[PDB]
């Protein structure tokens, strides 16, 4: 009661201290400084490859390190590995549980991870003397549905769940070595830093927390949205990230300075964002919507540099290769397209 | 993984048998199979190949229209049937295992093999050296040459290096002349450019003595190479 | 086309075989009947191993040469809005209820009632942007408890604006009308109502009839005669 | 009158061409084999489109009766007209059988037919159409007339007095009589299945659903009968009792021909537009 | 008297997040623009490339 009230007052005082310490540094805005630069031309990209073979909705995809192989997960209980240069199929892995929501591809190329709605993350081994693909081990311990997973190394993986918690795992043993707590709502996505020493995560409470892999202690918290956060990704520099929410708005955040940078909104679009991705040079920002179309934004001028319309259903996943050559789009019409 | 052949013995010119091969320890019905001739005190020679799912069967012109190769998937057995046998059919028959997709390594497992004695354009098969007196503790360079460039516009050169040791079956060393096979020591390395090829062994020890072969996979009439026998 | 090497031809053959296997596996999955099962809790959802049998929980069974897959999603304890679209193509959502325990006003919250919550859940499920054109089959309860509970306690008057009392037929018909008059479509979605009895066979024939009727209606709407 | 008949020919050709082209374009561009129903609809539309090309050649027979095209052109146009006619009729019958199998026997028969048998059925339909139309009809050739102008008409072989009667009764059996029984039986059994499914489980809207299906069945059967009935009765009546050729006879014969060709342009307006394609188009 | 531990943990967390270093927004924006400018040469999406070095070019078949 009284102790609770005084603790709440102390927390509000700390919040005021944060609020008026953040506001001292906000001197200028990005747009008025960037207005000197010359705007990028109207980017128009064409469809080069059309990948077919799925029989249900496509929920996730991931690019390989060599930027020629990619894995896609779909609700018909299948996991297909593609050759993007010749449209051939390399592998097709049946799943024990049909419902999946995310997939990952190992940076070395030996393992593929999947999972969702069954609270179990499974690991598959691609290179066996047996000549098949077999599950290496199944990770258990989460309570809510799995929403994202990323291979930190060949023996480590970090996952986010619907139980409001993110956990790091040891693949060799199968036990959680670090647990991250603090999100009030459901965690929906995460992205790893290029140095694999930090990562972020977007939760349903319209906040994104910057974690620390080693010591397992949260460092910074970012706000500014008004609804659920569905997508997140790092800038190639490693000092900024962009978030996508369901309020038809994309925002850019800075790590070194705790301030808002940009807003990507248009009165013509009032639909939610499903996926967010960057480019090799960090110039143009790509975001998929549920209005059946994708959109290409200039990261420096917040203007639509082009459109990308080839799907008749909702776009669910996006991806850009490591060399920046191409870009892939997956949708609910069970078709994958490669644009250039 | 294991591969045991059956149906050997001694035959006559007016004779016919059905070779057998049993595969255990791996998914048999998702692999291509080969047969390789190997005459006594002579080199290797490709014979036949059946695809996965029996979708494709190729033969050699030397034995075209004379041998039949079949597949038995649920019972995991393979057969080769012979109608007429000449004097030149004595050899050391082997069964080879290969799988083809992006980044795979065919001809990885050569099987134990079996023996059978019979009573009495194409790429060229050429190598320069025939024997090399060598002493452990130094480097060895082996060369192999062809009549046509093995390089495609996509960028793949199909040259396969592998070794045979006395008293046992050959095993793969290098595939596509750039990559080491699984479980092969890093001492070996391969390189080339166009038609010129070479194979270097950084450190030599008592277990690296035998006969070396070069093969091209550019066209389906697979031609082997001469042997470069190394004597301790 | 003809410019491929010997390796790429075998790669193409492998890809073609993978395609044919995918297609033949996906053909069989289209003739399965998927059922999504919902309930208020102890309203009889656990009564499956006896009635129809000799994370997300899934049970498989067959009847009169027909494959069934029932998904129990009541143990997820997560936000429904984030994963309810995963069942967009299901057939015949089943909403098991137990409203024979109405006069026993309990909520585990000290303020609400089982009946009111149950109708809130029924209205919430039935009127999503999804689940349109998806029929609902209702299982009410074992009627003996209602029989023995309405006779001793005329507590049914706790429901505002009710005329009759202590008549099982009238009260049951009133409750059924109350649920069946809650859907906002009433023109493109059908609701089937049934009363469960101890008999084991009587609880499966109804489901079989309902699903075959739904399939026939779907075929009529698909072949253009509708 | 004759000019009015030619104008009617041209307008029905334009309408059929535009409608069939629109349906084919929509199906190919958007659907891409969504369901076997669209496969059958595309099959029907392809056949109906080829009708509209033949009629402008028939106009030269209608007006300026002299035929300067020769023998090859007339034989080709008769062959293509007959093949398209029979394939359209057979496609209608196959669609009716498919609907009956889909509705009345869903648990057992629908499993086998669905995956890929449709393409085989299409090949078989085209083959039987060729086998039935070519060996008997290709006997046609240009025949001199009392008017003096070469006209396109089936050449009469020997003992034609009985041969023509045999040909007309045979084509009446295969073209009209057989499809009617199949369509009526299939649609009546569909009605019975719908009523039985409604009665078996308590349904409030069972009365509403039954009303529309019967109306659609009536519309389809009525339009088919009204389009295809006058021609065969005209033939049998003209064969039964001899009647002199008169300008009224020629005009009414033209009217019968255009009425029979009407079924074509009627087909895609009815089958495709009144289906679940309404939201799609 | 059960949420006091959670409240104290939250207060300790919010008392630590304020002891961090900050910079000016203009400097960060300038550095970001500098990175974008200095890496803009070799971005295939920004600058269209001829068909010689494109592996995704659509073929006749
Ligand atoms: N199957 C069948 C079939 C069955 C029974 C009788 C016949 C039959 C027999 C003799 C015909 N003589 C001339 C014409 C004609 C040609 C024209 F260029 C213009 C024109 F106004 C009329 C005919 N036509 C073309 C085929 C059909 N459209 C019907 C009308 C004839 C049809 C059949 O063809």
């Amino acid at each position: 009661g009284s102790e609770l009230d005084q603790l709440r007052q102390e927390a509000e005082q700390l919040k005021n201290q944060i609020r008026d310490a953040r506001k001292a540094c906000a001197d200028a805005t990005l747009s008025q400084i960037t207005n000197n630069i010359d705007p990028v031309g109207r980017i128009q990209m064409r469809t080069r490859r059309t990948l077919r073979g799925h029989l249900a909705k496509i929920y996730a995809m991931h690019w390989g390190t060599d930027s020629r192989l990619l894995v896609s997960a779909s609700q018909d209980g299948k996991l297909i590995i593609w050759d993007s240069y010749t449209t051939n199929k390399v592998h097709a892995i049946p799943l024990r549980s049909s419902w999946v929501m995310t997939c990952a591809y190992a940076p070395s190329g030996n393992y593929v991870a999947c999972g969702g709605l069954d609270n179990i993350c499974s690991i598959y081994n691609l290179k066996t003397r047996e000549g098949n693909v077999r599950v290496s081990r199944e990770l258990a311990g989460h309570t809510g549905y799995l929403s994202c997973c990323r291979f930190l190394d060949d023996n480590q993986i970090v996952t986010s769940s619907g139980d409001t918690t993110c956990a790091l795992w040891d693949i060799e043993t199968g036990q959680q070595t670090t647990t991250f707590t603090g999100h009030t709502g459901d965690v929906m996505s995460l992205s790893l830093a290029p140095d694999t020493r930090l990562f972020v995560s977007g939760a349903c409470d319209a906040s994104a927390k910057l974690w620390d892999v080693r010591e397992g202690m949260c460092r910074q918290t970012f706000t500014g949205h008004e609804s659920d956060i569905n997508a997140i990704c790092f800038f190639p520099n490693g000092n900024a990230f962009a978030t996508g929410s369901d309020d038809a708005t994309c925002r850019l955040f800075d790590l070194r300075a705790d301030q808002e940078l940009m807003t990507y909104s248009h009165d013509n679009i009032i639909c939610g964002i499903t996926s967010v991705s960057f480019s090799k040079s960090g110039r143009l920002l790509l975001a998929g919507y549920d209005d059946f179309n994708c959109n290409v934004w200039d990261a420096l001028k917040a203007d639509r540099a082009g459109v990308l319309a080839g799907h008749d259903n909702r776009v669910s996943c996006l991806g850009v290769t490591d060399d920046g050559m191409a870009v892939a789009t997956g949708s609910w019409d069970s078709f994958l397209k490669i644009w250039n | 993984v294991q591969l045991v052949e059956s149906g050997g013995g001694l035959v006559q010119p007016g004779g016919s048998r059905k070779l057998s091969c049993s595969a255990s320890g791996f998914a048999f019905s998702s692999f291509g199979m080969h047969w390789v001739r190997q005459a006594p005190e002579k080199g290797l020679e490709w014979v036949a190949y059946i695809s996965s799912g029996s979708g494709t069967i190729y033969y050699a012109d030397t034995v075209k229209g004379r041998f039949t190769i079949s597949r038995d998937d649920p019972k995991n057995t393979l057969f080769l049937q012979m109608t007429s046998l000449r004097s030149e059919d004595t050899a050391m028959y082997y069964c080879v295992r290969s799988i083809y997709y992006y980044g795979s390594s065919p001809f990885d497992f050569w099987g134990q093999g079996t023996t059978l004695t019979v009573s009495s354009s194409d790429i060229v098969m050429t190598q320069a050296t025939s024997s090399v007196p060598v002493t452990p503790g130094e480097s060895v360079s082996i060369s192999c040459r062809s009549s046509k460039s093995l390089l495609h516009s996509n960028g793949n050169t199909y040259l396969y290096w592998f070794l045979q040791r006395p008293g046992q079956s050959p095993q793969l060393l290098i595939y596509r002349m750039s990559n080491l096979a699984s479980g092969v020591p890093d001492r070996f390395s391969g390189s080339g450019s166009g038609t010129a090829f070479t194979l270097t062994i950084s450190r030599l020890e008592a277990e690296d003595v035998g006969v070396y072969y070069c093969m091209q996979h550019l066209e389906y009439p697979l031609t082997f190479g001469a042997g470069t026998k190394l004597e301790l | 086309g003809c410019t491929l090497s010997a390796e790429d031809k075998a790669a193409v053959e492998r890809s073609k075989m993978i395609d044919r296997n995918l297609r033949e596996d996906g053909e069989k999955a289209a003739r399965e009947v998927k059922l999504l099962l919902l309930g208020a809790g102890e309203s009889g959802k656990n009564t499956i191993v006896k009635q129809m049998k000799i994370g997300i929980v899934e049970t498989h069974f067959t009847f009169k040469d027909l494959h069934f897959k029932m998904f129990d999603v009541g143990a997820q304890r997560s936000e429904r809005k984030k994963w309810i679209h995963c069942f967009e193509g299901v057939t015949a959502i089943i909403f098991c209820v137990a409203l024979s325990d109405y006069d026993l006003v309990l909520a585990e919250d000290e303020e609400m009632n089982r009946m009111h919550a149950s109708m809130k859940l029924f209205d919430s499920i039935c009127n999503n942007k999804w689940f349109t054109d998806t029929s609902i089959i209702l299982f009410l309860n074992k009627k003996d408890l209602f029989e023995e509970k309405i006779k001793k306690s005329p507590l049914t008057i706790c429901y505002p604006e009710y005329a009759g009392s202590n008549t099982y037929e009238e009260a049951a018909a009133y409750i059924q009308c109350q649920f069946e008059d809650l859907n906002k479509r009433k023109d493109t979605k059908e609701i089937y109502t049934h009363f469960t009895c101890s008999t084991d066979t009587k609880n499966v024939q109804f489901v079989f009839d309902a699903v075959t009727d739904v399939i026939i209606k779907n075929n009529l709407k698909d072949c253009g005669l509708f | 009158s004759n000019a009015v008949l030619t104008f009617i020919y041209f307008v029905v050709c334009i309408i059929g061409l535009c409608g069939n082209t629109l349906v084919i374009y929509v199906i190919l561009r958007y659907a891409k084999m969504k369901t076997i129903t669209n496969i059958y609809i595309l099959n029907l539309a392809i056949a109906d489109e080829l009708f509209m090309l033949g009629l402008p050649f028939l106009a030269m027979q209608v007006a300026l009766v002299h035929w300067p095209f020769g023998k090859a052109i007339c034989r080709v146009v008769m062959t293509v007209d007959g093949i398209n006619q029979f394939t359209s009729i057979f496609c209608l019958t196959v669609m009716s059988i498919d609907r009956y199998l889909a509705v009345v026997h869903p648990i057992k028969s629908a499993k086998w037919r669905r995956p890929r048998t449709a393409k085989m059925i299409t090949m078989a339909v085209w083959g039987v159409s060729l086998l039935v139309i070519l060996p008997i009809m290709i006997y046609a050739g240009l025949r001199s007339n009392q008017w003096g102008r070469s006209s396109c008409t089936i050449n009469w072989p020997g003992e034609s007095g009985a041969w023509y009667t045999g040909f007309i009764i045979y084509t009446f059996i295969l073209g009209f009589l057989v499809p009617l029984t199949i369509i009526c039986l299939c649609y009546l059994f569909i009605i019975i299945k719908v009523k039985s499914s409604g009665i078996r489980v308590g349904s409030s809207k069972r009365k509403k659903s039954e009303k529309k299906v019967t109306r659609m069945v009536s519309i389809v059967v009525a339009v088919f009968i009204f389009c295809w009935l006058p021609f065969y009765i005209f033939n049998v009546s003209s064969v039964s009792m001899a009647i002199s050729p008169t300008p009224a006879l020629k005009g009414m014969f033209d009217f019968v021909v255009v009425l029979t060709y009407a079924n074509s342009c009627a087909n895609p307006i009815l089958y495709a537009f009144l289906s679940d394609n309404f939201k799609k188009s | 008297t059960a949420s006091i531990a959670q409240a104290r943990k939250l207060v300790e967390q919010l008392k630590m997040e304020a002891n961090i270093d900050r910079i000016k927004v203009s400097k960060a924006a300038a550095d970001l623009m500098a990175y974008c400018e200095a890496h803009a040469k070799e971005d295939p999406l920004l600058t269209p490339v001829p068909a010689s070095e494109n592996p995704f070019r659509e073929k006749k078949f």
